């Protein structure tokens, strides 16, 4: 006896709650979304209008400044304030060269003398721009070793895995030693050192500081650890080695868990803008006045013709002063009431009424 | 090993499941969009195509390859565990102890009424020297008893204990496939004696596999040799298989999609030649140059990177979604109890799983009748004998209705009033039943109560009591019918007939005395009146449906002692054909009787009675026995199974002497209420091609009302029926009379037979225009070049197209003209072997099974109980199918290039250098898991009304005749809808970033690539399933829930794969990505900016241009469906009223 089972499934006589979009449930509905949408792109709008950033780019401290307190073009800084008191006025900048590091294509140290009119939040984060630097090619951010990333002592054909990620270019060096941090990423790491303090020159000279700890996730401390090779067959990249003069010791390799700033730099950013955190203070709040970061320039942003900077800031929930979320939900508020409003004048100025049942086939 | 003997299987399917894999896999590769993923894996295994995880690249390939192995699988399983138990299903036992399965050279019994999977060579049997009968039915339109005359020699054998002393089978030379034809022999060596023989082993001597033996016991002999010397299995067994439209406009839509994959990489491979020719980049001090040479030859390079990253675009979850959709909505088809015959034990059986959307886009169906529309059950007779007519009905004279009273139930009171009246007198010497509903026809037939005892045979006056008689033997003599042994009550033995037709002759002339008893070897036996004369029949010639001669040539006695008896020849056919062969001139009264008999069948045919009529020429045997040397010879001749034994069947009914005719009556399969208002009120047109007559198809279009009142019935009606041999070359009559109102009747409907303007529209025509063209009328309109147009559009314009189509050639014809001169789909609904040319040579195969499975079934592409149930199967279970399939194949090209465009809009911000966006796990998972699964759930449980709405409004089927769904015009727009929302789903997370890079609330950094796609997959995966959930009627709780699961699996694999240290960039992103407010609040606003334009839109088109069945779901919500009760089959017999 094949009759077919009678279980509603078979059947198809489901839950079905079958909507139907009336002008009566259409209507209410964008009257639903854009009530909603005009009230978080306002506080959005809101909070976002809040917040005090410090871009200043520092790519021309080499030529374009003197030993003396210099020319301040306004390509270079942007403050954004938010009470517009201290908005016009140049940040200056001098440079220091000393003239013993001999390298004469990026030497010295640009010392950059800013202001800050308001107070920010007890977060103060000190990024670093980088604009116009290639950082997601095909080649690079493929070059790196996760193992020698995980502290492994591996060998020269095991930073050879067709697995994604090698060191393909950076294998070893003239007699034949393998790199310790292999691959393009590592070894075209952001040189230059920013102190540990904003010094407070001019008035009171109390420094504000900045640790540099706290900077990388604290999280990302369970696969980045702590070499264990013989100190021996490690070679310092070929763009390292004028910060490891003679190789390696036995007491110079670096600890790459606790060395955050290297950390940041072996997550390549996805474009051409790169801004990742150097430096950190979560415990002071920065009060008002006049500031000097003190950078020491060995990173070379002139082969192409690219920028570098830094981006000081409070950091709010969305993350840093972009205008885009709040224009967006006010977009999101004016269509849907747009449309919501096409489509009432449509329908009680001429249009159709639903009060029929002979319009299919009459 | 030297004698070349392997053994084998019974049946051929060629998936043997030992050689199952390596050809599905070869099979699997001919699609040309995997075989694109086998380049693309030998590529990512090349360590300079910047791919990572190059095993990962076949999981999402061979998922599909083994979800299609597994797919195929079920697609032969059920090939063979439902239609194909009898490949070994019995064993016989074969007992040799005193020295349905398959061996070379057993010697097997053959009882009685079972059919035989083998070829067996006959040795003897319980009849005279090996005379063996069969019905050879699943070969030819064969239904007679083919004589099997085994070898005269070798009767000795009676059991299995003296055959089984000798071990030994012959060799045979290659197959040849024919049937009537058997060229071997076998040679044998007697013991204890040096006689040789060589017993003549021919087609007398040998029967096939594939037929049923009758009437004989022990049927003895040889299995076949192995290989292919079944001459069934290349006769039928090879079937090409059929797809859709939307299964052929389907590679269309995966070339555009290449189209569009080739210029995504052209773009790519160029702009990163440009790239790779300036000069003041990064990439030249910090980035080791040279990469491969001293050439830009790594923009080349780089054009197959991005083949290799654009690989979520190519459609490899599309010929398995289908193949998945389809199955389900088949099995859907089957699993219904609405569509299930209690009467029969049968639901309805999907022969071929993959043509379920054909049913929503049908516009003709070839029903032809007397199997489909009626129920077949012949019962009355209307006796028409001698010019006058014996007989009163009034259970079909209601076909004119249209011009009678309201109820007339004191007739069908005197129906009974004459029928107690007519059993009683005429049970004089008759031992039959002759009760209540078992004689047929109340009808005082000339009262005969006239001799007691002063004379026996009369021959003095009364003519009509001896032309009724002689009638009557002559109608209980012109018959295939069979006897049978009544198991209870064994005192009244019953009738078997292969036609319905003609066991009802014998069965009510039973009724009235003239009844047989059974069948000897060679002569008949019937009881007419008391007495029981032995009508010795010498010879038969068979009913075909392509010649209407039921007619036998039974010998009958000389009445005087001392002649050569007489013979008769009661070739019993249509009431056109005998009267074709009739004699004109005549010295008897067979002209004046004529005009007599042939009103009364314009009578008995206007009122609803299937008519077929006998004659009877009085031939001796000075002319018979030269005939019968010309058939014997025929019949010995290679012929058999041809048409050259049709005019050896042709040179003896040339002249007639008119007996009488019937009127047998056929009441209906109850399939009249869908034929009215659901299946021709929907935009189907019906075409009815039954091989009947014209003025009973006529008055049956009325009475199932087909054609109801108000049809102008524009009858084609040709006036002559005569054959061309010579002359008539300067005019023309014959075709040029048809031929003149071909442009006559386009007043009606003003046209020309030049152009197509028709092929190119469809409607359901106004004016009503019911075609009546009939038999000759077809026959000289599809002749040659330039005369089908001119009635075709005709065939178009109407609503209804009807009968005479016999010798079914002209069936086959009917349907490849509608199909193939318009390209649109038929349907073509029958049963009966007669049928099959025309459900083969159709799109759709819809087959009726009666009381048993006939040919018209088991070579079909669906099966019903009933023609009650294509209502629900066309206008429900294909109505769906088509708007379920047609939706989900649009969804399925905007969810691969709302994707795989999203890391091309990332293309410009590397410069197409071929890096990648998304981990390669989102790359992999979301053909697969991501949101693949609400894609199909919209195929398979979406319905746009209830199952009870769409028969109550049955024009809703009017979106899929119109073709107004599924178009190219359709199926650009979701992919402009798509390349919208890859914008959206890129541009909205890249202008969060693009700023200053930091979207954290704690400033820490997500400025990863990898951390960027999982901003845009997720927009990419939820604003595609809201976007399934807006385009699926009927939000249930099942597909509701995994539209649900399949957006909580992106935040569930980003959970536990970013929690693993395998994970190497990407490590812990479900507490970085979700603990920031830049994705909550980037998520909310751009799944919005995806669906709003098409919500608005479709909230634009259900306003402003709403479809018809919005409409009807306008009417769902309020008080206009309330009276309608679910499962609610309106073509019921028994059901309450609205
Ligand atoms: C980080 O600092 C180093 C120095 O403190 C920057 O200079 C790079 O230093 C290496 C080693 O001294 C230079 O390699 C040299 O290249 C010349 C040919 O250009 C070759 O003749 C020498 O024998 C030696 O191999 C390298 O050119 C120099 N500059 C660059 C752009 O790599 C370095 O630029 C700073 N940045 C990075 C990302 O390392
Ligand atoms: N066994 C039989 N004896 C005498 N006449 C028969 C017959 N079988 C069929 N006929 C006649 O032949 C004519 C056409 O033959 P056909 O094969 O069409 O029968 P039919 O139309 O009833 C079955 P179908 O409708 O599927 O063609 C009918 O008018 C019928 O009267
Ligand atoms: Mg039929």
């Amino acid at each position: 006896n094949r009759r077919p089972k009678e279980d509603a499934f078979t059947q198809q006589r489901l839950a079905a709650i079958n909507p139907v979009l009336t002008p009566r449930t259409v209507l209410p509905l964008y009257l639903l979304i854009a009530v909603v949408f005009v009230i978080v792109g306002g506080c959005i709008l809101a909070q976002n209008s809040k917040v005090d950033e410090v871009t200043i780019y520092y790519q021309d401290c080499m030529t374009n400044a003197t030993s003396s307190w210099s020319d301040i073009p306004s390509e270079h800084w942007q403050f954004v304030f938010h009470k517009y008191k201290t908005y016009n006025t140049a940040p200056q900048w001098r440079f220091v060269d000393d003239e013993s590091d001999d390298f004469t294509k990026q030497r010295g140290t640009c010392q950059i003398r800013f202001t800050t009119p308001s107070d920010m939040k007890n977060n103060v984060y000190l990024n670093y721009v980088l604009e116009k630097f290639a950082a997601n090619h095909r080649r690079y951010v493929l070059s790196f070793s996760e193992d020698q990333i995980r502290g492994e002592d591996a060998s020269y054909e095991t930073v050879h895995d067709a697995t994604g990620i090698n060191c393909k270019p950076l294998s070893k060096n003239a007699d034949g030693k393998i790199y310790y941090p292999c691959g393009l990423i590592a070894n075209s790491m952001f040189n230059d050192t920013f102190p540990l303090q904003l010094t407070n020159v001019g008035d009171t000279s109390n420094n504000y500081s900045l640790t540099n700890k706290g900077i990388n996730w604290e999280s990302d401390k369970k696969r980045y650890k702590k070499t264990k090779y013989n100190y021996t067959q490690i070679a310092p990249p070929p763009y390292w080695e004028k910060m490891y003069p003679d190789g390696y010791n036995e007491t110079n390799i670096p600890d790459i868990q606790d060395w955050e700033e290297f950390q940041n730099w072996m997550r390549p950013g996805a474009f051409d803008k790169i801004t990742k955190l150097i430096r950190i203070n979560k415990n002071d709040t920065l009060p008002a006045g006049e500031y000097q970061l003190d950078i020491g320039l060995h990173w070379p942003v002139l082969e192409f013709n690219g920028k570098k900077g830094i981006y000081l800031t409070h950091g709010s929930h969305l993350g840093g002063r972009n205008p885009f979320l709040g224009i967006v939900y006010l977009i999101g508020g004016c269509i849907c009431a747009a449309m919501a409003l096409i489509l009432l004048t449509f329908w009680l100025f001429g249009g159709r009424k639903i009060a029929d049942a002979s319009s299919l086939s009459w | 090993p030297i004698m070349q003997y392997p053994r084998n299987k019974i049946r051929t399917t060629k998936y043997t499941p030992l050689t199952f894999l390596p050809k599905n896999i070869l099979f699997q590769f001919h699609n040309f969009a995997n075989v694109y993923f086998l380049v693309l894996i030998i590529l990512g295994a090349f360590q300079i195509f910047g791919v990572t995880n190059p095993g990962l690249s076949a999981v999402p390939l061979v998922v599909i390859v083994i979800i299609t192995a597994i797919k195929d699988a079920i697609e032969d399983s059920r090939r063979t565990v439902l239609d194909l138990e009898v490949n070994n299903t019995k064993t016989h036992i074969l007992e040799g102890v005193e020295n349905k399965g398959v061996k070379v050279g057993d010697i097997v019994r053959i009882h009685n009424n079972d059919e035989i999977p083998a070829d067996i060579i006959l040795l003897s049997t319980s009849d005279t020297d090996g005379a063996c009968y069969v019905e050879t039915k699943n070969l030819d339109g064969e239904t007679n008893l083919k004589v099997r005359q085994s070898l005269k020699c070798t009767n000795t054998i009676r059991t299995s204990k003296d055959i089984a002393r000798t071990k030994f089978w012959i060799e045979s030379e290659g197959p040849h496939s024919n049937l009537y034809t058997y060229q071997g022999n076998m040679k044998w060596r007697n013991l204890a004696d040096g006689e040789i023989r060589n017993e003549p082993i021919t087609i007398n001597n040998v029967l096939l596999r594939g037929c049923t033996l009758r009437n004989t016991k022990w049927a003895m002999g040889v299995v076949m040799f192995t290989g292919g010397d079944t001459k069934i299995m290349l006769n039928s067994g090879i079937t090409p298989t059929k797809k859709s439209r939307i299964s052929r406009e389907l590679n269309f839509s995966v070339v555009i999609n290449f189209v569009l994959l080739f210029i995504l990489c052209f773009v790519s491979g160029i702009a990163n030649g440009v790239y790779y020719d300036k000069k003041g980049r990064s990439r030249f001090s910090y980035e080791f140059g040279t990469i491969a040479g001293s050439a830009a030859t790594n923009g080349f390079v780089s054009f197959w990177v991005a083949v290799i990253l654009y690989q979520s675009l190519v459609p490899i979850s599309l010929y398995i979604s289908v193949e998945i959709i389809k199955t389900a909505q088949a099995a859907f088809i089957y699993g219904d109890v609405l569509l299930y015959n209690a009467k029969l034990d049968y639901p309805c059986t999907p022969k071929s799983w993959n043509i379920s959307d054909d049913l929503g886009q049908v516009e003709y169906i070839f029903s032809d009748k007397t199997g489909t529309l009626t129920q077949n059950v012949m019962e009355f007779k209307k006796c028409t004998i001698n010019g006058v007519s014996y007989g009163r009905a009034y259970t079909e004279a209601l076909a004119g209705l249209r011009k009678r009273q309201g109820i007339d139930v004191e007739t069908e009171g005197r129906r009974e009033k004459a029928e107690i009246a007519k059993d009683r007198d005429t049970m004089i010497d008759e031992l039959r039943a002759l009760s209540g509903n078992s004689q047929f026809y109340p009808e005082e037939v000339t009262f005969v109560s006239k001799e007691f005892v002063r004379d026996l045979k009369g021959a003095s006056g009364e003519v009509q009591q001896r032309c009724c008689e002689h009638f009557m033997l002559a109608l209980a003599l012109c018959h295939s019918v069979l006897v049978e042994a009544n198991p209870d009550n064994p005192k009244k033995l019953d009738l078997k007939a292969q036609s319905p037709d003609e066991a009802a002759l014998v069965a009510t002339a039973r009724d009235v005395g003239f009844s047989f008893v059974g069948k000897t070897k060679k002569g008949l036996i019937i009881e007419m009146q008391g007495i029981q004369k032995e009508f010795e029949i010498l010879n038969i010639l068979e009913f075909n449906s392509s010649r209407k001669r039921m007619s036998c040539i039974v010998k009958i006695p000389g009445l005087n002692p001392g002649d050569e008896p007489r013979a008769l020849l009661i070739c019993k056919g249509a009431d056109s054909i005998i009267y074709s062969r009739l004699s004109r001139q005549s010295g008897s009264n067979s002209e004046a009787i004529l005009e007599k008999t042939a009103l009364h069948l314009e009578q008995y045919a206007t009122e609803g009675l299937r008519t077929l009529c006998i004659a009877q020429r009085e031939l001796s045997w000075s002319e018979y026995e030269k005939w019968n040397e010309k058939y014997d010879i025929a019949a010995a001749s290679l012929a058999n199974r041809e048409d050259e034994l049709e005019v050896v069947a042709d040179s003896i009914e040339r002249e007639l002497i008119l007996l009488g005719g019937t009127a047998i009556e056929d009441r209906l399969q109850d399939g009249v209420p869908d034929c009215i208002e659901l299946l021709a009120e929907a935009g189907i047109k019906l075409w009815v091609l039954t091989g009947d007559k014209v003025e009973t198809a006529i008055n049956i279009g009325f009475s199932c009302n087909l054609l109801n009142n108000e049809m102008e019935l524009l009858v084609i009606k040709t006036t002559g029926d005569d054959v061309k041999e010579f002359g008539s070359e300067p005019s023309e009559i014959v075709d040029a009379l048809l031929s003149k109102y071909l442009k006559e009747y386009f007043n009606l409907t003003g046209s020309e037979e030049e152009i197509f303007e028709a092929k190119k529209d469809h409607e359901f025509p106004k004016g009503n225009y019911a075609i009546v063209i009939d038999g000759d009328a077809l026959k000289l309109a599809l002749y040659g070049e330039d005369i089908r147009r001119k009635f075709l559009l005709l065939c178009k314009n109407c609503r209804a197209v009807l009968c005479c189509r016999v010798s079914p050639s002209q069936k086959a014809a009917v349907v490849k003209l509608v199909k193939d001169s318009l390209d649109v789909m038929t349907l073509a609904i029958g049963d009966g072997s007669n049928d099959v040319a025309m459900i083969q040579s159709a799109d759709v195969g819809i087959g009726i099974a009666g009381e048993e499975g006939r040919q018209a079934v088991m070579c079909s592409d669906y099966a019903i109980g009933q023609f009650r149930y294509l209502a629900r199967l066309v206008l429900v279970h294909g109505r769906w199918s088509y708007k379920r399939l047609a939706e989900m194949i649009p969804e399925f090209f905007y969810k691969n290039m709302i994707f795989a465009l999203a890391l091309f809009w990332y293309g410009i911000y590397n410069d197409f250098d071929g890096s990648y966006l998304y981990e390669y796990t989102y790359m992999m998972f979301y053909n697969l898991a991501f949101t693949s699964l609400p894609v199909i759930f919209l195929g398979i449980l979406d319905q746009d009304v209830n199952d009870t709405i769409s028969l109550v409004v049955p024009q809703l089927y009017r979106v899929g005749i119109l073709r107004k769904e599924w178009n190219q015009r359709k199926f650009l727009w979701y992919m402009l809808d798509g390349l919208y929302q890859s914008i959206i789903c890129f541009f909205f997370p890249y202008l969060v970033y693009h700023k200053n890079m930091i979207v954290t609330s704690n400033g820490l950094g997500l400025d990863h690539r990898y951390f960027v796609g999982v901003y845009v997959t997720t927009i990419a995966v939820i604003s595609c399933n809201t976007y399934v959930l807006l385009h699926q009627y009927r939000w249930d709780w099942f597909s509701g829930l995994f539209i649900a699961l399949s957006c909580l699996v992106v935040f569930a694999w980003t959970g536990i794969w970013s929690s693993a240290i395998a994970s190497r960039e990407f490590f812990k992103a479900a507490a970085r990505i979700y603990g920031a407010p830049s994705f909550w609040a980037v998520f909310f606003v751009a799944v919005l900016f995806c669906l709003l334009p098409r919500f608005t839109y479709d909230s634009f088109q259900k306003f402003f241009y709403p479809t018809d069945v919005e409409i009807v779901r306008e009417m769902w919500q309020h008080g206009h469906f309330d009276h309608y009760p679910p499962g609610y089959d309106p073509t019921d017999p028994n059901r309450p009223k609205v």
